[PDB]
Parts: structure tokens; sequence; C-alpha cells
């Protein structure tokens, strides 16, 4: 559930991007953001 | 017998080794030189109007990220949220949004 | 000498997976170099017709990288003084893309990502290729680049 690269990377990135695509498509355990609740950040 | 037969295969390996390595070599000098040309990386650009093909502002959010080399991305699943984090050890990164929305 | 051909056959395989990765890497590096020099003569030539560069902040250099989400999506932004450190927190699927595949995409690479060339495609991509590369490029466009020689 963690997967690292940097971004200097002519090779893995495009297939560990892809990884990633694939560790983050599944979403049925994520909870979503609630406006109440919460404190809004101060817009600069 | 078999001992000759290995020997035979680690000779094939090695100059087949050999002949890829002057591939990559020359392949990675060609990648050199386009880094080096001023006229290239002025050129060396998308549009917007690009981007979209593959992801356009109409539908989906599309963000740009640009940091410098050796800056390290982190993608987290969590128990309940996904996340991206970036660490850059030297410079500032620059993230930015497409306009068509 | 069972022992001795024990010792040749685990350096035969070591060597393997050496020239198998090396060939990926070969394949790899022959598109960017057919994307990245595409992408420079498209631009080249669309700023020749009706000319004035485009304007800059209609225009995004190499290198990149994409991130897209749903417009729904909630996104949580932190950063740092410096602006060297980014937090981004999602409440939805995203999908993280390399600038190499937005150019393969766009079609750059002249289909060659997966065999996929016109006759004009092929040629496009055969002569953004040194004289040498060319053989490497004919079986990239066939697909029969493995066998491992």
């Amino acid at each position: 559930s963690r997967i690292l690269v940097s971004i200097g990377e002519s090779f893995g990135t495009s297939e560990k991007f892809q990884k990633i695509n694939q560790m983050v498509c599944n979403s049925d355990r994520v909870l979503k953001r609630s406006a109440e609740g919460s404190n809004p950040p101060k817009p600069l | 017998g078999r001992l000759e037969g290995l020997t035979q295969d680690l000779r094939q390996l090695q100059e087949s080794e050999q002949q890829l390595d002057h591939l990559m070599n020359i392949c990675t000098t060609q990648l050199r030189l386009l880094s080096e040309d001023t006229d290239s990386q002025r050129l060396a650009y998308v549009t917007c109007q690009d981007l979209r093909s593959i992801a356009d502002p109409a539908e989906q959010m599309v963000m740009v990220i640009k940091a410098p080399p050796e800056t390290q991305l982190q993608a987290v699943d969590s128990s309940e949220n996904f996340q991206i984090s970036l660490k850059s050890k030297q410079g500032p990164i620059d993230v930015f949004l497409c306009p068509e929305e | 000498f069972a022992q001795e051909c024990q010792n040749l056959e685990v350096e035969r395989q070591r060597r393997l997976e050496r020239i198998k990765q090396k060939q990926s890497q070969l394949q790899e590096l022959i598109l960017q170099q057919i994307a990245f020099k595409n992408l420079v003569q498209r631009n080249r030539h669309a700023e020749q017709q009706a000319s004035r560069p485009p304007p800059p902040n209609s225009v995004i250099h190499l290198p990149f990288i994409i991130v897209n989400t749903s417009k729904k999506t909630v996104i949580d932004c932190s950063i740092s003084n410096d602006k060297f450190e980014y937090l981004f927190n999602f409440d939805n699927t995203f999908e993280i893309h390399d600038d190499i595949e937005v150019l393969k995409r766009m079609g750059m690479a002249c289909g060659l990502e997966s065999g996929s060339c016109s006759a004009e495609d092929l040629k496009m991509a055969r002569s953004l290729v040194p004289k040498a590369l060319e053989p490497y490029v004919t079986e990239m466009a066939q697909g029969t680049v493995g066998g491992v020689f």
C-alpha cells in the first residue's frame, strides 16, 4: 500500500506509475470527504 | 558434454550483451545530444489540447507536476483514502491545472 | 564436472536476466528518442504555420508528470514553506502518467510501443533513429523482440 519512485528514472517509472494506478484504481473501502465536521483552509 | 555446452552458451551471451551495450550506448548518446540541444529543448513541449486526447479538462481534472531531478514521489493506499507525497531534496516543485474547464 | 556445470548454469541464468532487462531498456530508450524527436519536429513545423510562438502559459515543457482524477474527487493540498515538499489527499481513484506515456498516447512514438504502425508510421519511426538502430526498430515493429538473443 506504499509505492515509491524518483522523478529521474527513465526506466520503471511508467510501469511503477501503472502499478500505482493498479494499487489505486479499486476504491470500495474509501471514505468520502465531508464539508461539515471539517475546518477549511484559509484562502490566501 | 554439458560443460562445453554451457561454455558455448556463455560465449553467445557475452557477444549478445556486447552488441546490446553498443546499441544502448548509441541510443543514450542520441538522448544526450537531444538534451544538450537548446533548440530542441525550447521546442520540447505539449499544449493543453495535447493533454486532452489522453484526458480532457471537460469531465476529468488534470494536474501537472514539475519537480527537479532526484525528487521522491510516494503514492499511498490507506485504509480509507489515497495520497501522493512529493519530497524534493533540492529545488522547489511546481504544480498547476489546465485551462478549458 | 556437475559442480562446475552448476556454476556455469547460474552464471548463464544471471546473464540471461541482464540481457532481458537490457532489451527492455533498449526498447524504451528507442521509443523516447523517437517520441522526443517527433514532438520537437511537430512543434517546429507548427511554429512556422502562422508565426508568433505559443503563449508561455498555454505550453508545458518536459520533463513533467500528470495526475488526473474525477472532477468531483476532493483533493487536499499541503505545501511546505519552500515548496520542496507537497502532500495530496484524494477521496477517490486517481491516475499518474509520465510525459513519455503522454507522448506515446499522442502517437509521438508512431505506434511503435505496441507494433501498431502503419507503413507511414514505421517510415517515420525509422527516419528518427540512427541507422545502427534500424534493425532493432524493425524487431519492435513485429513484436519479435524476445527469444533472448
